């Protein structure tokens, strides 16, 4: 009891990916290497980790995380199974490209609206004719794979009814919605 | 399926390259390098030695192991003195059989 | 279980409670500091010259025997009074323990 | 329907009472009962409600 | 539990621990070394000799005296070893076979520090800055835990776990 | 760790013992077969194997 | 009294240890690796804050205002800039276990202001 | 013997806001079995039955 477990329906486990495209992007995006910094820079910078290696520091972690997410949502140099966690209080950005992470797809919310729109459903309803697929839905930046370690940082609507205006607002800054 | 496909496509080759080349010396000395894997489709060899493609239901009925032969390119170089070396490449040396996951990319 | 009026009056029950429960100096100490305070006549802590001089302007102990290192412990009122404990008793326990 | 309405009213009241106790804790108006840490008094009171 | 990105070796685990005038001393359990080493000796063996240069890897804001007070017992303990060669000798005296010459003990200590300690940070030469920063981060995390400023990790939390599937198992 | 050592002079195994004279900050290693002895300064971190290593180093330093 | 810091030798960056100038009765800070010495500016050598009274407002950082998982309020406006919205949260450091005291941080960009009511 | 723990950082589930000590967050199921549980009530009731 409890020791043997079974996957949830939409759970996917990462197969693993090489980190070098991300290290190459980070060095081209104002990350400073440990061998170059002075230690006095570390107190107000953010530590960047990739697969647990502390690779550098960065001085504006919000714009970095926005850029990294914008890459992942575009099928760019960051593949969909890469986790990217900002610990705001600790000043750590941790990026994971390793195998064996358990993850699941979530819908992206921006400004309290789903990015999923009628034109997506209307394309999916003729999937057998138009060859539009789940992969196109991920490539459009509508669905995102989120790991348990990244869920700590996510704000989840249980349904789009949580996104509506209410007589008292519990939360007004949701990042994702359950399918 | 994806985990098995990553094992066949990437991990076996990495393991074969990551192993150190092996040096032998009595003086004349030899070193061998393992450089490239190949995996066929599942095949079975009958008592006459002829290969044929084994389907999974034959493996279930005859109690066979559904597996494919793995090959590696091996280079041997011979060393002693004067750079009087030579290399022999023993291409596709049969190294063993790998059990194949059904419906994987390497299944029939 | 308590005898007598200590079984009815909560204040006497609390007095026995203080008589049983173990209290070390840590339970009643707010902070501790170590100073180089080489002359009690001109204590490097400013806030306490008014009382310190009263102890040294009398003959019972000799500044020539005083080590220049001071241990200063600050207690707090709530934990002392919750225990009806006095600094005269704390000093008595110190001198009982170290002579 | 009467029973369901009275149940819903009782739940709504209990939730408002928990909100009140939370506000008293946040404002430090909540005073520790003896022998209990403030966290344990808060937990005791919410579980009571 | 350090593992190199390609599995050329199995994982190697490094422990940095705080022991239960008396003060809180921090020690490292390094692989292939028979005894726990004071962390400041490990930093000197990595070539960081002055106390300030070591603390610059462990305490990123110096205006935080509560952390300084907590590293101070370890600077005290290791003060008898002050040069990189003495620290590499100290480490190499342990784990190495007792009879080997000084050069072999130094070389053994360097080999452990390059290849066996924190192989995920690097197994190359000239990686000592990377290793000093990560080992400093390990000590910093331990200090934040001891000061109660960061919560202890949960072994049940599924972010801290991995599922080995058929591929990795084979 | 091992606390008994092979003598560098007489090659007898487990023939050398270390005496840690902490109060004088000095360590003596002595071979029971040949009674060759060596003294080195010791710290509180110092241990028998550090004294033995100091002795082997002093021997190789004398071979120069 | 506040914790007493480390201080470092100018000549060799090892930490200085306090010692008295016995024949002169003044407090030195002296190196154990080299002959450097300095006169102490603070006569306190040790402080033990047994009550561990520490101000969480020093530990809070303004970046926390960016966290989408924190609650937001308009009822407690920022005194430093008048901005209507703030995040709020409880104290995070342990041993201060009892208090449910809220801390507020302004959400206006570059107003890293933090307070308690 | 205690309300549902913060197994996520200061949260029981990523659906709640941090430091939500309120009844729904910490696992008060306000529905009946005839009304049927909401998804968070369902998962907290599974935590209890386990
Ligand atoms: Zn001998
Ligand atoms: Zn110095
Ligand atoms: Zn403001």
């Amino acid at each position: 009891v409890g020791l043997v477990k079974n996957l949830a329906l939409m759970a996917y486990i990462s197969v693993g990916s090489q980190p070098s495209p991300i290290l190459e992007f980070l060095e081209e995006w104002s990350m400073e290497n440990l061998e170059e910094i002075s230690p006095a820079a570390i107190a107000d910078a953010t530590k960047i980790f990739v697969n647990g290696c502390w690779v550098g520091i960065h001085k504006d972690p919000e714009q970095l995380m926005n850029t990294l997410r914008k890459l992942r949502r575009q099928m760019d140099i960051i593949v969909s199974e890469v986790s990217m966690i900002r610990d705001i209080r600790e000043r750590e950005i941790r990026i994971y490209t390793d195998a064996g992470r358990i993850c699941r797809p979530l819908l992206i919310v921006e400004k309290q609206k789903l990015l999923l729109k009628k034109r997506h459903i209307d394309q999916l309803k003729e999937r057998e004719y138009n060859n539009y697929s789940w992969q196109d839905l991920v490539a459009s930046g509508v669905v995102e794979y989120i790991d348990t370690l990244e869920e700590e940082t996510v704000m989840l609507a249980m349904t789009p009814d949580d996104l509506q205006e209410k007589e008292v607002a519990y939360c007004s800054t949701y990042t994702h919605c359950e399918i | 399926l994806d985990s098995f496909d990553e094992f066949i496509q990437m991990s076996v080759q990495r393991i074969v390259e990551d192993a150190p080349p092996i040096d032998l010396q009595a003086p004349p000395r030899y070193l061998l390098k393992f450089e490239q894997i190949y995996l066929s489709k599942p095949t079975h060899w009958e008592r006459d030695g002829a290969p044929s493609p084994m389907m999974p239901n034959e493996a279930r009925l005859r109690n066979l192991t559904y597996s494919a032969p793995l090959y590696v390119d091996i280079t041997k170089t011979v060393i002693k003195e004067g750079e009087e070396q030579l290399q022999t490449q023993h291409q596709k040396t049969f190294i063993g059989k790998i059990p194949i996951m059904l419906r994987s990319t390497y299944c029939l | 279980f308590l005898l007598g009026q200590s079984a009815r009056d909560a204040e006497r029950a609390k007095d026995i409670l203080c008589r049983l429960e173990h209290t070390t100096l840590r339970k009643v100490t707010a902070n501790t500091a170590i100073y180089y305070d080489p002359n009690p006549q001109s204590t490097v802590v400013a806030e306490d010259q008014e009382w310190v001089n009263v102890y040294y302007e009398m003959p019972d102990f000799d500044v020539a025997r005083i080590s220049p290192w001071l241990l200063r412990v600050e207690l707090d009122r709530k934990h002392m009074t919750d225990r009806k404990l006095t600094m005269e008793q704390i000093a008595e326990k110190i001198n009982a323990g170290f002579g | 329907s009467k029973t369901y309405q009275d149940i819903q009213n009782t739940i709504k009241k209990a939730k408002q009472d928990v909100i009140e106790v939370i506000e008293k804790a946040h404002n430090n108006e909540l005073e520790p009962t003896p022998g209990n840490t403030l966290r344990q008094t808060f937990e005791n009171q919410v579980n009571r409600i | 539990r350090s593992c190199l990105e390609n599995s050329s070796r199995p994982t190697s685990t490094i422990w940095v621990s705080m022991l239960a005038a008396i003060g809180q001393r921090i020690v490292a359990t390094l692989p292939y070394i028979k005894q726990e080493v004071p962390i400041i000796i490990v930093f000197r063996a990595l070539g960081f000799v002055s106390d300030r240069d070591i603390l610059e890897h462990i305490i990123y804001d110096f205006e935080d005296p509560e952390m300084m007070e907590m590293v101070k017992p370890s600077l005290d303990e290791a003060f008898v070893i002050q040069e990189q060669n003495v620290a590499l000798n100290f480490i190499g005296s342990r784990g190495a076979k007792p009879g080997v010459t000084k050069e072999k003990r130094i070389k053994y200590a360097k080999e452990v520090l390059q290849k066996e300690m924190l192989p995920h940070v690097g197994v190359s030469d000239f990686c000592e800055t990377k290793k000093a920063y990560f080992l400093g981060y390990m000590v910093h995390r331990l200090l934040l835990a001891a000061l109660g400023r960061r919560e202890l990790d949960d072994r049940d939390h599924y972010g801290n776990k991995r599922l080995d599937l058929a591929g990795p198992l084979l | 760790l091992e606390t008994q050592f092979t003598c560098p002079f007489c090659n007898h195994e487990k023939s050398c013992d270390v005496k840690m004279d902490r109060a004088r900050n000095t360590g003596v290693i002595s071979c029971t077969v040949c009674l060759e002895e060596f003294q080195t300064p010791i710290t509180y971190l110092s241990e028998p194997v550090d004294v033995y290593s100091d002795w082997i180093d002093a021997c190789e330093a004398a071979n120069q | 009294p506040g914790f007493v810091g480390i201080r470092f030798c100018q000549e060799c960056n090892n930490m200085l240890y306090p010692k008295e100038d016995k024949e002169n009765r003044i407090l030195l800070y002296a190196c154990r690796n080299c002959d450097y010495q300095q006169e102490a500016d603070n006569s306190c050598i040790y402080v033990n804050k047994i009550t561990h009274e520490v101000d969480e407002l020093t530990q809070i950082i303004a970046d926390v205002s960016q966290d989408p998982t924190l609650p937001r309020t308009e009822d407690h406006p920022c005194q430093k800039c008048g901005h209507k919205e703030a995040v709020f949260f409880q104290s995070h450091s342990a041993r201060a276990e009892d208090a449910m005291r809220l801390y507020y941080v302004c959400t206006a960009p570059h107003c890293g202001h933090r307070w308690t009511e | 013997g205690k309300r549902i723990p913060f197994g996520f950082k200061h949260r029981t589930l990523p659906h709640f806001i941090k430091d939500d000590y309120g009844p729904e967050s910490r696992g008060f199921v306000e529905n009946s079995y005839l009304a049927g549980l909401t998804p968070t009530e369902f998962f907290f009731h599974a935590m209890g039955g386990r």
